[PDB]
């Protein structure tokens, strides 16, 4: 089908898995084709890699598109020394690299 | 002959400290009672053991004893000092590799810091706390006039010198 | 691998990140720590009609265990309505259910802060009978919150501490006071004061403290000097540590930022003294800028004989500033002496209280052995004072008669120096 | 025995015990501590009649002066009445007069209470980088209040510091924080929270707190000062001893000379410091003779729980002799300092180091806490100096702008004094 | 004259006699007869000796009464070392000797 850019959201990790002792940071990529999607993870605007799992559905049966869900597994420690937390995504959809994030003092 | 024994054995003391003079040699005759020689008096003693309690600036001066034998003992030195810090020493004078202790002593079991030996002017040792500078093989060398600076009561004090002189045990 | 239930938590994007004019929002649920596969994940949605959406799971590398996220996408009035996400894992059992009930914008993560706060010792430094702990946690959003302390770890009883709570505008203020028996105090334990607020814990910790002098050694950290920092514009700090034992076994230096942020390499350098004592001096260059915002800068000294580490921290001051006045005299004439002059300089009204002084001749610094300076201290209101002293010979003022005297202090604008010349005929 | 002067105080039934419908009342007023006899007190109603009766006086026996009351009885608008009582006596002056002015009663409050709370060390016995000391001053009758914060003894400049003061209901309640430098705390100054209300002072103490705290007793002995040598003609010596712990019983301090011949009563004052400790200082007359032609004074301090007799002495410097040269400056006119100006001056070249120096205006020797002066200094080449600063205002300068820099110094000619004026405008 | 009671008044030392270092606890005894007036201090119901100085007056010369003070000179240290002072005036006009006591933070 055409290309579809990924609407990219950012999720923190509730408080409840904080009490748990982890982390799990996700970017939601919502809608996109072609499946070839890059999710970087920068954390205090340094790359991560190693710690991130990423889940892709199969092919939607009403637009033709795809969602992707990239979760950065952390400690509980490891989240509360970070601040900001993004998540960038390149697509073929995208023009530049979208780079969608969020900062721990107002989350 | 008998010869005299310090308990401690320190010859130097602080004022009002105690001390007990023994003495006694080899068993030749038996023992039933001593006589005892402060400066040359005779002191109201017979037992062995005279205990010099609570010491006074008269109780200063030259001691010896004896028994019903034929002749004395040595005439031991006893200097009686008030003052912060005294530099004691077990014997002021020895032969090569017998045991020396040297201890940097308070008034009244107070307790010295950052204690400095000097060994004819030069620092031997130095410690945080008070110790107890020990040799067990003492050098003819080890001859000299000590003394000891020291921290009583956040303030500093310097002992009176002592000297101390070895000598060769054969001959 | 054994089977285990997942763990449900929510996932909804910060308040702050949905805009407020968005249509449509998503929501989710992350099932994490389940072996094995499957579990089925249900979405109650009250009133409004959604898309739910269950991706395959990702396993967690460190226990084999299965991690999934189950969306949701809602259009409408979302802000207001309650969601609910209903998970089962049928190898676990087939009637457990995790109901996890949230609303998009439940809440923010708010952290209360947490300050312990002691009783007096007196002026002579003696313990009174017990020991007074406070407490404070000041400025938050008003909510439910509890206050525990623990000694070692362990929860003392409710009846030894008292809590109250005021409010200010919107912001709270909660304290609490505990009472301490001296002994306690005094035997090195250490109390906790845990703070409990909407269910997220907050912690402080204090014990009996630690006067910088364990064994008799001392330390010493100075700052920078002006003359170092804004002139050659290489400041150095010293640390000096000194009646340490001469045994052996090296001391380990280690220089330390409150950041975190790496420090250079220092002169590290030992030497025993006269008395028979051993001292060890480190300077170590730090960064000019690094220096002026506020760093913080720790020496750390550790010896075998110590029985723990001795600390020293130094930084930039936290009163007000104010840049020096400078003022330079010349003596005159006195009958007998027609060789030698005395130069002068007041400088004073200036804060904080570092300072450096200069004299120049010939726009050549003169060697500091020439000139007497005072130590800095207090005017009768703000500030400090020194003066400075100069004797000077015919032939250097035949040479040049005119002599200056600067100033280096951090107030001083535009370049931290300010400076004042002076003439002995004028 | 020497002339002295009495002092007078207050004596009022306390209102608490008075009766409101009582019509009438006795006040008095009781001069206590003047050689020799005797004083005439008169009595100020107002408007109000009133009946003046004065006792015989009583000689104290530990120091044998003399101690008289002096009555008045009042009717009327007794508690709403101001009430004068002043005292003369002729030996001391003939113009001497003591005034003092008070009602009979002070009204009742509740007594305000004052503690200092402190930061905590954290769980590794480490200072935080900045210090927070809190005084609170606890429930007490609303009224104008002031809090000064001093630093062994001495008077902070307020930017420093806050100040806070709530009121809940019927009471007022305020606290004062202080922000001190680690390095500061570390060197073990003592700090005074300084409370004064309704023109009473209340205070609290504070020092870097400590597991143990030795301390044995110093001892200090002054000359005199040339002021007091040349110039009022009555020089003193003094014995400071400071440090000592208060044990068991009293400090046996003795004055002694060198030649055996007598010295003269000394007096002593014992009293005990806000540190903990107890300071004696012992002041002893000496003769002017005596000092000049090279007497040597001892101070001689026994105590049983001292190891040994400490021992001080003072004598006139055996160096050579040279004259203090004098210089007088004023600082310039510039932005900011309109009606505040400094004057300084320079004492230089002088031997030997003991120097007194004063500032004079308008034929007043000015109070020696207007000004500042350093301690001496060797000169590069022969002789000491020092450097003396005084801050000065409008007014001053508008009444007379002749300020004189005055030295009184041994080798000073013809009288032992040296002056120089100066002033500002030129 | 006939037998007059003595007026028994008590006055604390002031701040001043107190920021001076001494203390002066004075009871007043005005206007009685005989001359024969016992004033007996007290410290928190502790006699005191050798302290107590009685300053007493002439006859007067309208009543033909008599005064007395008794003066209980103390230190600063020792005044505020204790809370109860009291005089016990004992005397002919009394069936009782009637003590008169204050405290020091009442006032
Ligand atoms: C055996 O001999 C050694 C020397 O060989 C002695 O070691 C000395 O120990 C003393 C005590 O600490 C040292 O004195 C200290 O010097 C510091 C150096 O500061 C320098 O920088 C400042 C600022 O520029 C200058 O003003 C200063 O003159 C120095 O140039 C001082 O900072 C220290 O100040 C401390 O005391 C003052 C009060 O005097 C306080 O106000 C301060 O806050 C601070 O606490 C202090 O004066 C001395 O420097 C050491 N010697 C050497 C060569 O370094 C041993 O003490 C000795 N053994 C025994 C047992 O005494
Ligand atoms: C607990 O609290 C008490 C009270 O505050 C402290 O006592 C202070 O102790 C210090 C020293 O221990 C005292 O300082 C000494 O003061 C002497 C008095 O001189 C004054 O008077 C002459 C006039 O003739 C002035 O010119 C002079 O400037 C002083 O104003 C000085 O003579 C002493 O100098 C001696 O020491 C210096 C080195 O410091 C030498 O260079 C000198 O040559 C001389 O030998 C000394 O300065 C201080 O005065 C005491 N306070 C009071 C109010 O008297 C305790 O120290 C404190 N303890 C603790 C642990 O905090
Ligand atoms: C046996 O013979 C001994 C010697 O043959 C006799 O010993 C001598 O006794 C006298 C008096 O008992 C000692 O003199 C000491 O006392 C006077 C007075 O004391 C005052 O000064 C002391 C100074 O140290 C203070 O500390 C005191 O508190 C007090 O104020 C002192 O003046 C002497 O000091 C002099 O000598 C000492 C050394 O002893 C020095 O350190 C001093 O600096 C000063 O020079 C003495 O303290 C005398 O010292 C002592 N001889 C010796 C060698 O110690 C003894 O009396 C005698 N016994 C009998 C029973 O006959
Ligand atoms: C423990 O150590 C102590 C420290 O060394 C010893 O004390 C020392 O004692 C000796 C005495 O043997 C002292 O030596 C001389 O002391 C003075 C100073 O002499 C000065 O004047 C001389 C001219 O008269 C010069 O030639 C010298 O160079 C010097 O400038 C002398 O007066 C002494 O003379 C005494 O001894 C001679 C015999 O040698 C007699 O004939 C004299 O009549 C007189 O009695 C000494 O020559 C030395 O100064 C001294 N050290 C100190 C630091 O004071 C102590 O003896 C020792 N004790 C033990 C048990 O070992
Ligand atoms: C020196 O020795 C004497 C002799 O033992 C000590 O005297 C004892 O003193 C204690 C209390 O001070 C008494 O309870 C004992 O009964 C005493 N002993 C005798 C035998 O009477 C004296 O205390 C010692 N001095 C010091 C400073 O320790
Ligand atoms: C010390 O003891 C010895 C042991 O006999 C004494 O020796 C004899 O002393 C007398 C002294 O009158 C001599 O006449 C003898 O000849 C000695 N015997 C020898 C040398 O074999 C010695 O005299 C004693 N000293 C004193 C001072 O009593
Ligand atoms: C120096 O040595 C002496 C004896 O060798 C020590 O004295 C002993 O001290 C201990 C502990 O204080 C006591 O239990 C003993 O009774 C003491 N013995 C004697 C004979 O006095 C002294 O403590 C040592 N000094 C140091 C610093 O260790
Ligand atoms: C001497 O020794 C005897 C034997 O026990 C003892 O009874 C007596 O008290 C001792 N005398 C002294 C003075 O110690
Ligand atoms: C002293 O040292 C020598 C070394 O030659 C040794 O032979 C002797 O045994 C030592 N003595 C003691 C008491 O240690």
């Amino acid at each position: 089908r055409t290309v579809g850019a990924p609407s990219v959201f950012i999720f923190p990790p509730s408080d409840e898995q904080l009490k748990s002792g982890t982390a799990s940071v996700v970017c939601l990529l919502n809608n996109f084709y072609p499946r070839e999607a890059k999710v970087q993870w920068k954390v205090d605007n340094a790359l991560q890699s190693g710690n991130s799992q990423e889940s892709v559905t199969e092919q939607d049966s009403k637009d033709s598109t795809y969602s992707l869900s990239s979760t950065l597994t952390l400690s509980k420690a490891d989240y509360e020394k970070h601040k900001v937390y993004a998540c960038e995504v390149t697509h073929q959809g995208l023009s530049s690299p979208v780079t969608k994030s969020f900062n721990r003092g107002e989350c | 002959k008998p010869k005299v024994s310090l308990n401690p054995p320190w010859n130097r003391i602080f004022k009002g400290e105690n001390v007990t003079l023994t003495c006694n040699g080899n068993n030749f005759f038996e023992v039933s009672s001593t006589k005892w020689f402060h400066n040359g008096s005779l002191s109201e003693e017979t037992n062995s053991s005279l205990n010099i309690v609570n010491a006074k600036f008269e109780d200063s001066g030259e001691y010896k004893c004896q028994h019903q034998q034929v002749n004395e003992s040595e005439p031991v030195y006893l200097e009686v000092f008030s003052d912060w810090l005294l530099l004691q020493a077990s014997a002021e004078v020895v032969m090569e590799g017998q045991p020396l202790f040297l201890r940097c002593h308070g008034w009244r079991n107070w307790d010295v810091y950052k204690v400095i030996y000097y060994k004819d002017g030069e620092a031997l040792k130095y410690w945080y706390e008070n110790h107890n500078i020990s040799i067990t093989n003492a050098t003819v060398e080890d001859s000299g006039t000590y003394y000891c600076t020291g921290k009583v009561w956040q303030l500093d004090y310097e002992s009176e010198p002592l000297n101390i002189t070895v000598i060769k045990a054969p001959r | 691998a054994s089977t285990q239930s997942p763990s449900v938590f929510p996932l909804t994007r910060c308040c702050k990140n949905i805009p407020s004019n968005a249509t449509s929002v998503t929501l989710g649920c992350l099932a994490t720590g389940y072996f094995p596969e499957p579990v089925m994940v249900t979405w109650d949605t009250g009133s409004l009609n959604g898309t739910t959406m269950t991706l395959p799971a990702t396993t967690l590398t460190l226990s084999g265990h299965y991690a999934t996220i189950s969306l949701l996408t809602v259009s409408g009035a979302w802000a207001k309505q309650m969601f609910t996400c209903r998970v089962a894992h049928t190898p676990s059992s087939t009637d457990w259910v995790d109901n996890k009930t949230f609303s998009v914008c439940s809440r923010d993560f708010t952290p209360p802060t947490v300050k312990i706060l002691q009783s007096s010792c007196d002026g002579g430094g003696h313990f009174p009978p017990t020991i007074q702990l406070l407490c404070l946690v000041s400025g938050y959003t008003p909510g439910t919150i509890n206050i525990t302390w623990l000694e070692d770890g362990q929860v003392m009883d409710v009846d030894l501490s008292t809590a109250s709570t005021t409010q200010e505008g919107e912001l709270a203020s909660t304290q609490s006071e505990l009472t301490l028996s001296q002994k306690h105090w005094l035997s090195d334990r250490t109390y906790t004061c845990q703070v409990t607020y909407q269910g997220h814990t907050f912690e402080d910790s204090t014990k009996k403290c630690a006067d910088s002098n364990p064994r008799g050694v001392s330390a010493y950290l100075s700052r920078p000097s002006p003359f170092d920092l804004f002139i050659r514009k290489s400041p150095t700090i010293t640390c000096l540590v000194v009646d340490l034992a001469p045994s052996k076994g090296t001391v380990n230096l280690t220089w330390s930022r409150a950041s975190g942020k790496p420090v250079n390499h220092s002169t590290r350098k030992e030497e025993k003294q006269r008395n028979g004592t051993l001292t060890v001096t480190s300077t170590l260059p730090v960064g000019t800028r690094d220096w002026i915002e506020g760093e913080t800068y720790q020496c750390r000294v550790t010896h075998p004989h110590l029985p723990r580490a001795l600390m020293r921290s130094t930084t930039k001051t936290s009163g007000p500033r104010a840049a020096p006045e400078v003022y330079a005299f010349a003596t005159p004439e006195w009958p007998g002496s027609r060789d030698k002059r005395t130069l002068a300089c007041l400088i004073q009204n200036f804060m904080p209280e570092d300072i450096s002084v200069q004299w120049l001749h010939n726009e050549v610094q003169l060697p500091d052995a020439r000139h007497s300076t005072t130590q800095p201290r207090k005017t009768k209101g703000s500030g400090f004072f020194v003066f400075s002293r100069l004797e000077v010979t015919r032939a250097e003022w035949e040479q040049k008669d005119e002599f200056i005297c600067r100033a280096v202090h951090e107030a001083a604008s535009p370049s931290q120096t300010v400076q004042r010349a002076v003439s002995s005929v004028a």
